């Protein structure tokens, strides 16, 4: 058996810590979490269809202490259903505590808690924003190569109540029909180009019309009209998305028909932003709760 | 090859100092640069803010061969690592940097040419020339670069301030001449 | 035959003035089990010095148990147990847990160390010893907290036969007459009080019951030789002057004797 | 990188003061600890633990007083195998925390390490730790490789020995090597000695650690000893003050340079032997006059005792005084040289050609510890 | 059952911690890369040596 509650215990036990205490687990515990959660992700749809109420959250980037305080106010699983919009690893102090806690809850409550693939959930990039090094030191590279094979199987996007479309990055020029998503096979890496890539990498931009280029050097920007076009075609009312720090934690775009969510406050210590999450009520009335740092 | 030297007495910049750098190459984790002020020591400008899969030459206008203003974030003197960022520089700080650099580069430009006329064959002699000349004033004003430039401009008004520098007559003669060629205002 | 001993700032200084080391080893040879307190030693050089004196005739005249350094701030101290291995043997030991100190959880300045001893020669055959050097300011709280430590011993080793002793600072300025009402360890019928409130355990002109011995458990409580519990006035015994006495320590050892 | 994991190898620098340990391809060792083993003088136990046979490292160092401390390496040579075995065991299972039967290991030996010791050290790795493979390379040759040369002349000066090691095309030259039995330990003792002259005292086993700390902050090599002495005698310009842990402040003057001056003047500690500069010169003079030019041009410093300020300048001067005045003398003193040896292993370990070199446990079992003589320089 | 999206206009706010947030790993990657370049710099030179040692010692 996998002692799932022992793992979750030790992970949560550090909540009241000052300073930021580390959590110590074994390779065969964490190797367990990956191999056990991998099955779950391959069983559930590549494009999730879900039902309200649920709380939706943006990037976390290993900001483990902040993740805990999100749960502290939003309520721990399964008392609130959750959907997370990717970007779990890299940059923050504690990628491993972060991804392990989320993989743990995804095994503990497999129908009450969901994880979408961010852009950082691929090898080639967490090689260079530091997750590979957090592994190389605290455990070993052999562990990291397992986490990669976990990430290569996460779901891409979610539609809540057939009306809110969520994914990590945004739209694509090639995203014409949902079946193109459902036809992507897993496991897969994130390629440099095309639908899968664009879903993870793209951005809204008010200064652009149609499919503009992107400073990130992969995939596109998209303008306020392109949202309006997409919503109608699929009978949606909202796009929700992450992938980009914004000061308010929630930033509306395109006439309040798209929103970008960033959950990590005071990101990397480099920015003065609030972090935020979106509580979807059962009636599909959204609301926001904002984890705002002190000035 | 010809002689080269540090602009300032200090062999390394301090953290939170803003420095002028030449962008030499772009690599996966950032741009390798050369610190012009510190005898072309290697520093590196870090990939920062927005996530990149790959970096185009154009990104943040970092380009190649360009001189750019950056703040020093981290120095390992033990390893010789200097890590830099373009993100935190304000436009006024860039201008102050370009001014400090222009002045200091001018002082260097004089003293290398002074050493050329004095036929100094070693960077050791060039540094000695700097230690006895520029860096005395650098202390006098307690200012890197500005102190030297200010004194060198004063030497046009009155040359007698060069007498306290512990110089050979030959050094002083060449210096007075060389200053006249470079700082007499056209 | 058991005893506790606060040796004021025991350390490399005091163990090198070899006049004092002589007196201290003359005191410590008295005992089958002895607890030595205020060990202000960072590298176990004072302790090694003491052991070399004690074991100089026979390489197992004494064995030792010694705590890692204890305290909130930088002023750490250690506990030292010395026991003659031919009389008793130490079976198990631990320190009573009180959590992290930054998060404010700690209950004791100096985490009581606790020891379980085999004693083949006595009536009581297995019994446990609790060691406390209290912080004088926290005397009330720390002595009261020992009750929870006793309960932890029952929970850990299933043993009622337990001996608590040390410098509780439990008299005069640090625990006045009224404060005892609050203290489970004194008011409970579980525990006999062997060192009375009349006992001078000070070599100084105080008259203060700072050291204490308190026992729980039927075998152990009946193993005590009656009236044997007392301070050992080494000043009187060896005929030292006042100043030489305090140079050893201001607090005498206290003893009790077992059958 | 480990794009498929070929196992990351281990690098162990067996210092007589400090053992240094980490993984190939890291740029610094993870674990550096004193090379001491301490067996208990008496029977007993730490609260909450059983009776230990032997502490190692800082665990030994902090429990000094109840132990018989032993250094298993004396003057760079391994003297005491049954303790050396415990230092390797502590390295693997307590510091690096890796099962050594998984990871190849690269080992460092001092210059002129006698054939028997190199054998014994191989045999303990293949029979006590069952390592998959391992390699032994001379500590100073790695410090040169760290600096990116294959010809040079390394003054390596640690805690327990000092060595001048002329190297050409990657091999240290056996005969030309000079030892000197003076090193950072003696300098620490001499610094205690001279500091007693101001009425300061260092009896307590805390205080001798403070004196090692003072040495590696406030000392430096002066360029002209006599003039520096005159300067120190006449003026408070050179005096620095060190704050002891108890809050007492002490002032260090001529001691600051008198201390490492002993490397140039061994006679200060009563050693009737030539100073580091004479030893350098002599070493070069023992080499073929053909190559001396390269050696003079590529003089390298290494080891923690070369970390003094000013030492490369003084060596520049002193060797310029002994050399023909025609030569380009050049002294290289890399800022990391405190770990030049380790890093040289780290680099050497990480090479594509290098992982063809080492002795495998296969080869070992087929040929015995004699094979280490085929697979060292 | 055609549900359609609505917003609560006002928002809850919770104070985020002072706990310092920057990960060292982002930097340690750079060091790993600097060092890997340092290795590759040396390898041309140093590799020649080892091959020579190999070829000489393979005679024995
Ligand atoms: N900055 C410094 N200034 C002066 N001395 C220093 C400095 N850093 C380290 N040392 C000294 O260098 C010595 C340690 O160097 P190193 O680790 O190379 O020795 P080692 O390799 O253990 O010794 P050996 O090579 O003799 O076996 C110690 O004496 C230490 O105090
Ligand atoms: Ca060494
Ligand atoms: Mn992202």
């Amino acid at each position: 058996k996998l002692n799932l509650d022992s793992i979750i215990g030790r992970l949560l036990e550090v909540q009241g810590s000052r300073p930021g205490k580390n959590v110590q687990l074994t390779e065969n515990e964490i190797r367990g979490l990956c191999l056990k959660s991998r099955e779950i992700f391959l069983s559930q749809p590549i494009l999730l269809e879900l039902e309200a109420p649920l709380k939706i959250c943006g990037a976390i980037h290993g900001q483990y202490y902040d993740l805990l305080r999100l749960f502290e106010y939003g309520g721990f699983p399964p008392e609130s259903n959750y959907l997370f919009l990717g970007d779990y690893v890299d940059r923050g102090k504690q990628s491993l505590e972060t991804i392990c806690l989320l993989l743990a809850y995804k095994i503990k409550y497999p129908e009450n808690f969901f994880l979408l693939r961010g852009n950082h959930e691929c090898a080639s990039i967490n090689r260079i924003y530091g997750f590979y090094d957090e592994c190389k030191r605290r455990y070993n590279i052999k562990l990291w190569k397992t986490f990669t094979d976990c990430f290569n199987c996460l779901p891409i996007a979610a539609i809540v109540d057939e009306k809110i479309f969520c994914c990590h990055g945004g739209l694509s020029p090639d995203l014409q029909s949902m079946e193109q998503i459902r036809r992507i096979m897993r496991p897969t890496d994130v390629p440099d180009q095309g639908l899968l890539c664009d879903l993870l990498w793209s951005d809204p931009d008010k200064d652009v019309q149609g499919w503009g280029e992107n400073d990130r050097g992969v995939s596109f920007t998209f303008g306020a009209e392109v949202v309006a076009k997409f919503l109608h075609k699929h009978d949606l009312d909202l796009i929700c998305r992450a992938h980009q720090v914004v000061e308010d934690g929630y930033e509306f775009f395109a006439k309040r028909q798209l929103v970008t969510l960033f959950s990590a406050p005071n990101y990397c210590g480099e920015f003065d932003n609030a972090g935020a999450m979106m509580s979807v009520d059962e009636t599909l009335m959204c609301s926001f709760q904002i984890l705002k740092p002190a000035d | 090859p010809g002689l080269s030297c540090r602009f300032y007495q200090h062999k390394f910049p301090e953290v939170e100092d803003v420095v002028m750098v030449n962008v030499r190459s772009i690599a996966e984790m950032g741009a390798y640069v050369s610190l012009l002020e510190y005898n072309n020591i290697e520093g590196m400008i870090l990939l920062s803010e927005l996530s990149r899969r790959r970096i185009r030459s154009i990104n943040k206008l970092i380009r190649i061969g360009r001189n750019e203003c950056v703040v020093v974030i981290r120095v390992d003197k033990e390893k010789g690592y200097i890590d830099l960022s373009k993100r935190r520089v304000s436009p006024e700080e860039a201008i102050k940097c370009e001014d400090k650099f222009t002045k200091s580069k001018t002082v260097y430009s004089i003293l290398r040419h002074v050493a050329e006329v004095l036929e100094y064959t070693k960077d050791e002699q060039l540094e000695s020339l700097f230690q006895r000349t520029a860096w005395v004033f650098d202390d006098k004003y307690k200012r890197p670069g500005y102190g030297a430039y200010d004194a060198f401009k004063h030497a046009v008004s009155d040359p007698s301030i060069l007498d306290s520098l512990d110089l050979n007559e030959d050094e002083r003669e060449v210096l007075i001449n060389n200053i006249n060629r470079r700082l007499t205002p056209q | 035959k058991i005893a506790a001993f606060n040796i004021r700032t025991f350390g490399e200084t005091k163990m090198s003035n070899a006049t004092l080391a002589s007196y201290i080893v003359r005191i410590v040879r008295r005992y089958d089990i002895v607890l030595i307190q205020e060990v202000r030693d960072s590298h176990l050089v004072a302790v090694g010095k003491l052991l070399d004196y004690l074991n100089q005739d026979d390489p197992n005249t004494y064995h030792y148990v010694v705590s890692e350094p204890l305290g909130r701030n930088s002023y750490k101290e250690r506990y030292l147990f010395l026991f003659r291995p031919n009389k008793v043997s130490v079976l198990d030991t631990y320190q009573y847990d009180d959590g992290c100190e930054s998060c404010g959880n700690d209950s004791f300045s100096r985490e009581p160390a606790v020891v379980k001893f085999s004693s083949h020669s006595t009536k009581v055959k297995e019994f446990a010893i609790v060691a406390l050097h209290s912080a004088p300011s926290d005397a009330v709280a720390e002595i009261n907290s020992l009750y929870d430590v006793y309960l932890d011993v029952q929970q850990k080793w299933h043993l009622n036969d337990v001996m608590l002793m040390g410098d509780f600072n439990a008299d005069c300025s640090y625990v006045t007459s009224s404060q005892w009402s609050s203290i489970r360890l004194r008011t409970s019928s579980t525990f006999q009080w062997l060192i009375p409130d009349s006992a001078d355990t000070t070599a100084t002109s105080t008259n203060c019951a700072y050291d204490r011995i308190v026992v729980a458990g039927s075998l152990l409580q009946s193993s005590v030789v009656p009236g044997s519990a007392a301070p050992f006035d080494f000043q009187a015994a060896y005929g030292l002057s006042n100043e030489m006495a305090l140079a050893i320590s201001d607090h005498y050892p206290v003893e009790v004797t077992l059958t | 990188m480990c794009d498929e994991d070929e196992t990351t190898a281990l690098v162990c620098d067996n210092g007589s003061g400090l053992v240094k340990a980490g993984f190939a391809g890291d740029d610094a060792p993870r674990a550096v600890f004193p090379s001491i083993v301490g067996r208990p003088r008496h029977q007993g136990v730490m609260v909450g633990m059983g009776q230990k046979d032997s502490y190692v490292g800082d665990e030994a160092q902090s429990k000094r007083g109840i132990l018989t401390l032993k250094y298993p390496i004396e003057h760079g040579i391994i003297t005491n195998w049954d303790d050396m075995e415990k230092i390797w065991h502590h390295t693997f299972y307590n510091e690096l925390r890796v099962a050594p039967e998984e990871h190849p290991t690269l080992l460092t030996e001092a210059p002129l390490n006698p054939k028997a010791n190199r054998e014994k050290m191989t045999q303990i790795m293949f029979e006590t730790f069952n390592v998959p493979a391992m390699y032994v390379a001379i500590q100073a040759v790695l410090s040169l490789y760290a600096s990116g040369r294959t010809t040079g002349i390394v003054l390596d000066s640690g805690d327990g020995v000092t060595h001048n090691v002329p190297i050409y095309e990657g091999y240290a030259l056996p005969h030309a090597i000079m030892r000197l039995d003076l090193a950072g330990r003696d300098l620490t003792d001499y610094l205690m000695k001279i500091l007693t002259e101001r009425g300061y005292s260092f009896v307590t086993t805390a205080e001798r650690e403070i004196v090692r700390d003072i040495k590696e902050k406030l000392c430096y090599v002066a360029l002209d000893f006599e003039n520096e002495m005159a300067t120190a005698a006449s003026s408070s310009s050179l005096e620095k003050s060190y704050e002891l842990p108890d809050g007492q402040v002490i002032t260090i003057g001529n001691e600051r340079f008198r201390c490492p001056e002993t490397l140039f003047q061994p006679s200060f500690i009563g050693m009737e032997s030539a100073g580091i500069h004479e030893t350098t010169y002599n070493s070069i003079m023992k080499c073929d006059i053909d190559i001396r030019k390269d050696l003079y041009a590529n003089n390298v410093m290494s080891g923690g005792t070369t970390m003094y300020p000013g030492i490369a300048d003084r060596m520049q001067k002193e060797i310029t005084a002994l050399a023909p005045s025609t030569m380009k003398i050049k002294i290289i003193a890399p800022p990391e040289r405190k770990y030049s040896v380790w890093i040289g292993g780290s680099i050497l370990a990480s090479l594509s050609t290098f992982q063809q070199m080492w002795i495998t446990k296969q080869e070992y079992d087929e040929a015995g510890p004699s094979i280490v003589h085929r697979k060292c320089f | 059952d055609v549900k359609h999206v609505r917003f609560a206009a006002a928002v809850e706010v919770w104070e985020a911690d002072d706990i310092e947030r920057k990960g060292p790993w982002e930097q340690a990657a750079v060091d790993r890369f600097r060092f890997q370049r340092r290795i590759a710099s040396v390898e041309e030179l140093l590799s020649a040596v080892l091959l020579r040692q190999k070829k000489l010692l393979e005679q024995q």
